[PDB]
């Protein structure tokens, strides 16, 4: 996604509390982008006796 | 007994002491009405809850909400105000308050 975070001229990466990459900068366009995961949690089954 | 009985005028079935209690404790964030994509927009300043969520640690809602708990309480108190202590064993039996 696209974010509006300010960056320094010599900064490269942004790191979250979990110490994992979240925000990057495009090496050839010089614009800032943000990374988020895509999946989610699990399911459950309701059933009477077999 | 106007300070303990539930107040009809309130939009929710609660009583003034309970109402004063609820605002004196800072409950953690919850509600779960909608969660996906929340921290993508205006919450781009990430909150701790979705940061926890993204790593697979979750919480679950309780079986009984607050409303039915208030209902049980407004049941027990109404039972003990107008029937002495007999309704704990058998059928309810009414007694005037001063004799009790
Ligand atoms: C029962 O007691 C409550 C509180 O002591 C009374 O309610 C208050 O009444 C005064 C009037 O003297 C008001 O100024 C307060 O705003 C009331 N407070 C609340 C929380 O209601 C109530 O009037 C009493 N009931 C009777 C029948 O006298
Ligand atoms: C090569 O990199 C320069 C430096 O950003 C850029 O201006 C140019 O458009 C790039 N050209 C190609 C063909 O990738």
């Amino acid at each position: 996604t696209e974010s509006n975070k300010k960056f320094l001229p010599f900064q490269q990466f942004g790191r979250d509390i979990a110490d994992t990459t979240d925000a990057v900068r495009d090496p050839q366009t010089l614009e800032i982008l943000d990374i988020t995961p895509c999946s989610f949690g699990g399911v459950s089954v309701i059933t009477p006796g077999t | 007994f106007s300070q303990i009985l539930p107040d009809p005028s309130k939009p929710s079935k609660r009583s003034p002491i309970e109402d004063l209690l609820f605002n004196k404790v800072t409950l953690a964030d919850a509600g779960f009405i909608k969660q996906y994509g929340d921290c993508l927009g205006d919450i781009a300043a990430r909150d701790l809850i979705c940061a926890q969520k993204f790593k697979g640690l979750t919480v679950l809602p309780p079986l009984l909400t607050d409303e039915m708990i208030a209902q049980y309480t407004s049941a027990l108190l109404a039972g003990t105000i107008t029937s002495g202590w007999t309704f704990g064993a058998g059928p309810a039996l009414q007694i005037p308050f001063p004799m009790q």
